[PDB]
Order: C-alpha cells, then sequence, then structure tokens
RNA sequence: AACAUAAUUAAUUUCUAGACAUCCGUUUAUGAGAGGAGAUAAGUCGUGUAAGCAUACUGGAAAGUGUGCUUGGAAU
RNA sequence: AAAGGUUUGGUCCUGGCCUUAUAAUUAAUUAGAGGUAAAAUUACACAUGCAAACCUCCAUAGACCGGUGUAAAAUCCCUUAAACAUUUACUUAAAAUUUAAGGAGAGGGUAUCAAGCACAUUAAAAUAGCUUAAGACACCUUGCCUAGCCACACCCCCACGGGACUCAGCAGUGAUAAAUAUUAAGCAAUAAACGAAAGUUUGACUAAGUUAUACCUCUUAGGGUUGGUAAAUUUCGUGCCAGCCACCGCGGUCAUACGAU
C-alpha cells in the first residue's frame, strides 16, 4: 500500500503456529500490517523455552543502534526486551509490576497464616 | 593510475605507429619495382600495338 | 545440434568466461573492424568471440560497430568524463585485445570482490523468512526449539484450549 | 552544473534524418541478449539531437551529449561531435582521409595541405 | 500508454469543495460553544471528558476574564487554575495581543498571546496561548501581581550524567581494552543535552489543527 | 468576475459566476428470407476416348469439346 | 520422457490423437479419533447485531488494519527532482514514507487492425515535419512485480452534481451456482489508536467452533479394476438385444471385454 504519514518503529511481528507463538524482531514503517512488509529484520525472540529452559533473544545490536539514531520508535514489548537484556534501563512499567506482584504475594502468604492460625484455633477445639 | 594507462595507451599507439610506417616504407619500394616493370611491358606492347 | 557456426558462443558459462568489466566511466565502445584483409584477423576473431562477453558483464554500455570504414581497425572508448580513448588492434590477437583493454579500462580483482561482499550486506543466516530469502521459515525448525505443533503434537496443558477448559473449572 | 537525468548521457548514432530545423534524427543501435536463443541482436532507438550549425549529413556516426534542460519533447540531446562524415572519414589512427578500406592520401608522404 | 485521459469532474470537484470551506468557515463562538445542562458541545455533539465536569461549571474562559477588562486586559497577567494545583512555583502568561470574537454576542471567544512564565522560568518571545477555550483561566489581581510573581530559584539537584545501562557499558569498556585504550574511568551519559519538559507545559498553538466546519 | 474596508493591539471582506444540455457516429445481438458444409445410411440409373493442370463454351450438370502446358501414362 | 498404444495386404517413413506421472475443484460410493494448515460460485440484492476511539474541554485518530480483483497492457527495473497529512535530532540533518517528471533494457493476443491524421522542429514565430512491417494506429483479453505490490470501495472512468442510494469489514440471509465455516469467545499475547501516565478501545489479531480439501500420528475398511496398452476372472445369463470403452475395440449361442457371481 501507499502509506502517508506515519514513522518507522522497531516491533514484534508474530510468526509461527496455533499455540506455537514465534516473534521476528522488525523495523518497519507503523502502517504497515504486523506480519507485513517490513524494512529490516533486526532480530528474533522464541517465548517458548527450549531443551534446556532458556528463552532465545537474537538482538542486531549494530543495527538497532543505526535505526534508532534515525528516529525509529520502540514498541512496548521491544522496550521490555531490552531491559531485560541491559541495552536498556529497565521499563518503569516493568518494576512497578514487580513491586505489585511482591505486594500480592504478602497479602496471599498473610492469609495463609491466618488461615492456619484459624486452623490452629480448630486444633484448640479438637 | 587513470592517467598512467592512458598514457601508456598512448606510447602504444606511437610503437604500433612506428611499425605501420616502416611496413608500408618497405611495400612503397617493392611495388615501385614492380610498377617500373610493369609500365616497361606497357611501352613494349604499346610500341608494338601501334 | 544448435545451429550456426561456434554454438558454444550461445551458452551462459561461455558468456560468463568474460573478465573485462569496464570502470564506471566507460559508457561506449565502438569497434571499427575491415571483413577482408590479413592485419584485421585478430579484429574480425575479437568481435566473433569476445564482443558478447564484454556486453555480458557490462550491460549499460553501448557497443557499436562499423564496417569497412577505415583502412585498419580500432577500438574507440568514450568515457563519462568526456575523454576518448583510442585503441589499435591492428596486427593484434583477439587475445590480445581482450588483455589490453582489460588493463587500461578494466576494474581489478580487489575492487569486484569487494562490491560482491557489499551486496550481500544484508542477508544474515540467523534472520527467519521465506526460503528465497531466508534458510530458516520458523524457529521450530532449529534443534532444541519447541517443535511445529503441526509435525508433533504440544503437550495439553500448553494448548490454549485445554488453558480454557481449567479457567472455566475454577 | 548538474547532469540530466536521462540514463544516455553519452549515444553513438548515425543521422538517419535531417528534415527538422536546427534538429537531426539519429538512429542507436545497442545490444540486447536474446534470452531463449542467448545471442545478441541489435535494438535500434531514435535520438531528436540539437544541430545548432546544420552541420549535419544522413548517414554521418556522431556523438550525442545529453543536454541538462529537455529542449522540447523529443529534443533532449545536443550534438557533441561527428565522429565520421559520411564520405568524408578521416583515419583517426594515422590522421590521414581516406575512402573505405583504402588510403585516398599515403600516410607516408606529408602534405600539410 | 497515452489511454490515461484527464478527469475534470475530479479536478472541479476538489477547487470546489475547498472553495466552499473557505467561505463558510466556522467561528470560535459556534466550534466552542457549549450546552451546560449536558455539557456536550452542540457543532458536533462531543460530551466532554469526565474529569472536566467539575471545572467547566466551577471555573471561567479566559476571554470571559478578558472582555471584562479594559483594553481586553493588554499587561495583565493570568494563571490556570490547573497550574496553581500542580506547580508550587508561579506559572502565568502576560498578555501582549488580544483578538477577541466580535460574532460571540458576550465577547467570550477569542485568540490571545503573551509570554509565557512557566514554574519561575521565563520565555523570551511572545507566542499565541493555547486551551483558550478552557475553563481554567484565572485573572490575577494587580495589588497581588507582585507577590504572585516573587520566586527564587533553587538549585538544581537533578542529576546531570547518568551511568550507562549494563550491557552497554560493558560493550563500552570492552572495545577500550580492545583499542589499547586503558583506563578505569566509568562511561557516563550526559542528561544536559535531552532534559525533558514537564507534560503540562504549554504547547505550540500556531502549529495546532482547528476542528472542522461540518456539523454533526 | 477578482474590488475595496481598515490600520496608535490588529484584522475583516474578497479569494467569482457562468456551462456541459449531450453528441455526431460506433460496436453486439434478436434475424423474415436464401444458401453452404456435415451427421445418421439403405436407396437412384449410370459408369475401354491415357491422366492431370489452367481456361472457355456446352452439359439439369459425374461430364463432353476446343487451346496451350505437364508425365505424376504408354511408346523401337 | 527411458517411453508406450493406434493408419497397412505387408514393410518403411511422416504425422496427429491417446495412455502412463503430478496437482486443484466438484460429484458418486465410503469413512474413528487426535494435531496442524486452508476455507473460495457470484463487483448480484441485503433483514439484524457488531467492526474507532481516546481524553481535564483543545487536539490526535477514525487516511491505518481488514476486504475484493473493479478498471487498465495495464507493468518491471532504473534515473532525476521535490516534498510528507511524518519521525528523531538540531533550530538545522539523518531516516522512513510518498509524489512528479523521466528512460539502458525487459513487458499478452489479433497484421483479414496497415497505415495513424497533428500525432513534429524552430522560437524573428517560420519549417513541413512526427510514429509505423525492427509492428504505429485500432480492437480483444488479463490483476502482477509475490517477505509483497498495484487498482478499486453502491453506480455515472472522476463525483461539484446526479442516480437505479451502499456488508468487495466480521457473522448471517435471499437469489444464483457443480461449488454451502460460527448471526461464536476474549482484548490475556503481538500489532494499531489515544493519553504524561496508571490505562482504555479494536470482528486486526489470539484461543476456539465448523468441513476427509491437504499434511502428520494412529485405529476400523472401504473404493475401483481384471481383452490390449496395463497389475489381476470362475461359473452362469444375454445373443449386434441389454449394455461396455481414455484409444484400439467388445456383444449375432464355447463373451477372460456386457450383467450377476
Ligand atoms: S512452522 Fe514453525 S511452529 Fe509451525
Ligand atoms: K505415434
Ligand atoms: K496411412
Ligand atoms: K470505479
Ligand atoms: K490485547
Ligand atoms: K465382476
Ligand atoms: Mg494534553
Ligand atoms: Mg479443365
Ligand atoms: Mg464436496
Ligand atoms: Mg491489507
Ligand atoms: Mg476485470
Ligand atoms: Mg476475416
Ligand atoms: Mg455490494
Ligand atoms: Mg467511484
Ligand atoms: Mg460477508
Ligand atoms: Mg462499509
Ligand atoms: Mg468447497
Ligand atoms: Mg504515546
Ligand atoms: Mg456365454
Ligand atoms: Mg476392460
Ligand atoms: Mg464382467
Amino acid at each position: 500500500k501507499a502509506y502517508h504519514g506515519g514513522h518507522l518503529t522497531i516491533r514484534l511481528a508474530l510468526g509461527g503456529c496455533t499455540n506455537r507463538p514465534f516473534y521476528r524482531i522488525v523495523a518497519a514503517h507503523n502502517k504497515c500490517p504486523r506480519d507485513g512488509r517490513f524494512v529490516e529484520q533486526l532480530g528474533s525472540y522464541d517465548p517458548l523455552p527450549n531443551s534446556h529452559g532458556e528463552k532465545l533473544v537474537a538482538l542486531n545490536l549494530d543495527r538497532i543502534r543505526h535505526w534508532i539514531g534515525c528516529g525509529a520508535h520502540l514498541s512496548k514489548p521491544m522496550e521490555k526486551l531490552l531491559g531485560l537484556s541491559g541495552f536498556f534501563p529497565l521499563h518503569p512499567m516493568m518494576i512497578t509490576n514487580a513491586e505489585r506482584l511482591r505486594r500480592r504475594r504478602a497479602r496471599e502468604v498473610l492469609l495463609a497464616s491466618q488461615k492456619a492460625e484459624s486452623e490452629a484455633k480448630e486444633t484448640e477445639a479438637s | 593510475e587513470h592517467r598512467e594507462l592512458m598514457a601508456w595507451n598512448r606510447d602504444e599507439n606511437r610503437r604500433m605507429q612506428e611499425l605501420r610506417i616502416a611496413r608500408l616504407q618497405l611495400e612503397a619500394q617493392a611495388q615501385e619495382v614492380q610498377k617500373a616493370e610493369a609500365q616497361a611491358q606497357r611501352a613494349q606492347e604499346e610500341q608494338a600495338w601501334v | 545440434p544448435m545451429k550456426g557456426r561456434f554454438p558454444i558462443r550461445r551458452t551462459l558459462q561461455y558468456l560468463g568466461r568474460g573478465d573485462v568489466v569496464f570502470k564506471e566511466s566507460v559508457k561506449i565502445m565502438t569497434v571499427n573492424y575491415n571483413t577482408y584483409g590479413e592485419l584485421g584477423e585478430g579484429a574480425r576473431k575479437f568481435v566473433f568471440f569476445n564482443i558478447p562477453q564484454i556486453q555480458y558483464k557490462n550491460p549499460w554500455v553501448q557497443i557499436m560497430m562499423f564496417k569497412n570504414m577505415t583502412p585498419s581497425p580500432f577500438l574507440r572508448f568514450y568515457l563519462d568524463s568526456g575523454e576518448q580513448v583510442l585503441v589499435d588492434v591492428e596486427t593484434k590477437s583477439n587475445k590480445e585485445i581482450m588483455e589490453h583493454i582489460k588493463k587500461i579500462l578494466g576494474k581489478k580483482e580487489e575492487t569486484l570482490r569487494e562490491e560482491e561482499l557489499e551486496k550481500q550486506q544484508r542477508f544474515h543466516p540467523g534472520n527467519f523468512g521465506p526460503r528465497k530469502y531466508c534458510l530458516r521459515e520458523c524457529m521450530c525448525e532449529v534443534e532444541g526449539q519447541v517443535p511445529c505443533p503441526g509435525l508433533v503434537p504440544l503437550p495439553k496443558e500448553m494448548t490454549g484450549k485445554y488453558k480454557a477448559a481449567l479457567k472455566a473449572s475454577t | 552544473i548538474v547532469r540530466s537525468s536521462v540514463h544516455a548521457k553519452w549515444v553513438v548514432g548515425k543521422v538517419i534524418g535531417t528534415a527538422m530545423i536546427k534538429t537531426a534524427k539519429v538512429r542507436a543501435t545497442r545490444l540486447v541478449l536474446d534470452p531463449y536463443l542467448l545471442k545478441y541482436f541489435n535494438k535500434r532507438k531514435t535520438y531528436f539531437a540539437h544541430d545548432a550549425l546544420q552541420q549535419c549529413s544522413v548517414g554521418d556516426i556522431v556523438l550525442l551529449r545529453a543536454l541538462p534542460v529537455p529542449r522540447s519533447k523529443h529534443v533532449k540531446h545536443e550534438l557533441a561531435e561527428i565522429i565520421f562524415k559520411v564520405g568524408r572519414v578521416i583515419d583517426p589512427v594515422t590522421g590521414k582521409p581516406c575512402a573505405g578500406t583504402a588510403y585516398l592520401e599515403s600516410p607516408l608522404s606529408e602534405p600539410r595541405e | 500508454r497515452k489511454k490515461v485521459r484527464p478527469r475534470l469532474i475530479a479536478e472541479l470537484a476538489r477547487r470546489v469543495r475547498a472553495l466552499r470551506e473557505q467561505r463558510n468557515q466556522p467561528r470560535d463562538s459556534q466550534l466552542y460553544a457549549l450546552d451546560y445542562e449536558t455539557l456536550t458541545r452542540p457543532h458536533s455533539g462531543r460530551r466532554l471528558p469526565v474529569r472536566a465536569w467539575a471545572d467547566v461549571r466551577r471555573e471561567s474562559r479566559l476571554l470571559q476574564l478578558l472582555a471584562r477588562l479594559p483594553l481586553f486586559g493588554l499587561g495583565r497577567l493570568v494563571t490556570r487554575k490547573s497550574w496553581l494545583w500542580q506547580h508550587d512555583e508561579p506559572c502565568y502568561w502576560r498578555l501582549t495581543r488580544v483578538r477577541p470574537d466580535y460574532t460571540a454576542q458576550n465577547l467570550d471567544h477569542g485568540r490571545a498571546w503573551g509570554i509565557l512564565t512557566f514554574k519561575g522560568k521565563s520565555e523570551d518571545t511572545a507566542r499565541e496561548i493555547e486551551q483558550v477555550m478552557y475553563h481554567d483561566w484565572r485573572l490575577v489581581p494587580k495589588h497581588e501581581e507582585e507577590a504572585f510573581t516573587a520566586f527564587t530559584a533553587k538549585p538544581e539537584d537533578r542529576l546531570n550524567s547518568v551511568p550507562y545501562p549494563p550491557l552497554l557499558r560493558a560493550m563500552i569498556l570492552a572495545e577500550r581494552q580492545k583499542n589499547g585504550d586503558t583506563s578505569v574511568q566509568e562511561p557516563l551519559l550526559n542528561l544536559e543535552r535531552t532534559r525533558m519538559r514537564p507534560w503540562d507545559y504549554p504547547a505550540k498553538q500556531e502549529t495546532k489543527g482547528r476542528a472542522k466546519g461540518t456539523p454533526v
């Protein structure tokens, strides 16, 4: 298609089959389809653990730096991937979500202790 | 490098031009001798024909 | 039997044997040769055998040939700067003519190798995609990675159909 | 002094007509590979060229230079040079007048006329 | 080719359409009219967001304040309730030019220009003011101008340089050793060149779009 | 058709309105009427002046005859 | 093509047709489940629901994604130039994305379409030229260039205007056709839009439903054929009839060729 307006972006293009997702990191005009025309492939992401239990990310860090230097935006999942790698700082919401999960498990642990204490009262009743 | 190769080309053309003049000179000498002999036959035949 | 004389000239292998790749300056190569004579035999053989190979490697160069216009055969190259390189090929074998033009106006082996490598810069083996452009279409092809569900059924717990059933059960 | 967009920055051809004012119709030929036969044949193209002095005659080989701006719809070249004049060829190698595969003036002589 | 033919109707339509737009341009009194009972704009039917409902009933628009002043309040200082609540430091516009919408029966819609002073720092040139049609403006009294505009700058404490990300730092140190540069200096990013304005900083009104004149 | 208002912040208005009403001509088909070439297959009375080609006339219409040509007939 | 069958009284030559391989759609007969991929008569008419929002007002987006193959020999490749309804840096330079003018070369059919009729140059405004059997002009047909691209968006090439007034978005319906997927669930993933942001929205998409159309893994066995080509027939009936064949052919009382077995 003949796009008018838009910018280059670095995003994940979904491949694979049903229940078997696989991603291609690509640089593409933002108005293009998710799996359609791209400019360059900048790596790949396999989100399923392999035989060794490792999720495999490939990053062409030379070309990624080239396209960020030319104005390429980043999708939020790709900003998270660069943070885990260490190439970018950890994303604000990666830290916030980790804090929310910590606060949510603290409640669960406290409730289990309260239930155990309530169960202890049942033990006292016999 | 371009200028050097374009100079070498002109030298090759002059070297080949020198050979051409040497060869053509030899032909003029030989053809001149043949022409003189042929003109003699014409003189003999022309006188006889007259 | 392939028609014509020396039908090997009409094979891609023969056309690719040419080694004269002109510099970007070369734009036109006029060939003046004589069809009759003894000192122009190499020029006639150069038109017969070599001109196809030169055109094959230099598709954008205009090769125009004129016959029996001058006493002797010669080659005149027209460059983009406006320079005109005259070559005299009388009494010269066709092999000699090719070597001469290769030296004066032919790209060197080093330059051609650099261009080939630069052409392939954007092909990466790790890249995934169609066979025309990439070695592997999907990461399932790689050894140790989760295989394609089409070839090998996935475990039930890794399936959305199964996960949805448990959520309903919850 | 930017150059033309056209690919044919320099084209050689034969003057096949000269009936337009200050313009010469020139036929150029290039070699094109037949893919089935793998043999080269001649594809010919017509180029209108600006002949400012009307110094062109039918049958003479000429060199055309691409004009920076097209003079008209079809006139996008000018007459750079007349490589060979029709019937008035001058041998490039020796510099002597020739009439076909023969010298009108011997190269051994030095007429300087 | 040469079978591609002109499209006169398309040419006529484009020009004619553009001409009508210029002739029937809407005015600010129409585009930005509001029905306060429903908080919906009659021209387009757009219902304002929920977080704006309280202020639309509780705050005034800029030219409602300026229409009551001589010379439309040229030289006066005007601030926004949103700024007053968000920023302790003085934020205001010094009005320089004001073009009321004469069509409005109360001269309560129009455009304005001034010099911005945001968070105590003043710009050097006047530019057009954005969000003039908002219910957020508060005229500063003349007797309170001196106390309002009083600001003492604090020394800046936001860091000027920060470390590099963990991987990008190792790639820098690795390249140093490869190239023969021997040093234990820590790579540092410089943040001075790329410091971001606050999100609520006034934007350029001149480069902003205007809504179309086709009613819904 | 495209002016003028304004001007001690500066802007406003203008930035037109007529006229396509519709062709000449152009292609596809319905198809009265009349043939042509086939299909089903038994009828019909005929059929040694060498054959054929071109052409003409005459044959209820295979043919006959004239004129030239050919052997893809025969001829010691 | 590693070929084969089929002109004859016979041989040889020439030459067409057909057989054997591979794939898609439909149909007859038949069929368990599971995983995956694909889903398609029709640019004919459409009931109903949904498919674009966001957000402290302004704006931004709804120009995309998705759909169809309408029109047009329509194109490919390449050059130059300038922009963008953009992005990111500087207050000036790197991109993505387009647009306009072009041309080394390549680019469907009909030549019983052979002429076109202003299709040229000069720049005092004259000259009489321009394309064309190396295929002009005319007509006909077709999406191609395939990580994708191009054109179309109810109809009048366009869309001021007019008309016969909108699903060629998802699902679904009527008619039509040899041709027959859910009027379904979720925005959890990725993509897009918006917002400074927590977030919101999306018939894009994801996970499902449906269907032997294909592949894979398994478990029941069904379908066709049996003169030659070409793997494989016993008895009986029929008697140039009933029927059969892709080609050659078979059937008039000993039919390995038809029907049953
Ligand atoms: S093709 Fe890779 S998962 Fe199916
Ligand atoms: K045969
Ligand atoms: K026969
Ligand atoms: K249309
Ligand atoms: K989602
Ligand atoms: K049977
Ligand atoms: Mg805002
Ligand atoms: Mg006759
Ligand atoms: Mg079916
Ligand atoms: Mg699409
Ligand atoms: Mg069509
Ligand atoms: Mg006809
Ligand atoms: Mg419709
Ligand atoms: Mg339309
Ligand atoms: Mg539908
Ligand atoms: Mg619609
Ligand atoms: Mg089907
Ligand atoms: Mg944003
Ligand atoms: Mg029997
Ligand atoms: Mg049989
Ligand atoms: Mg049987």
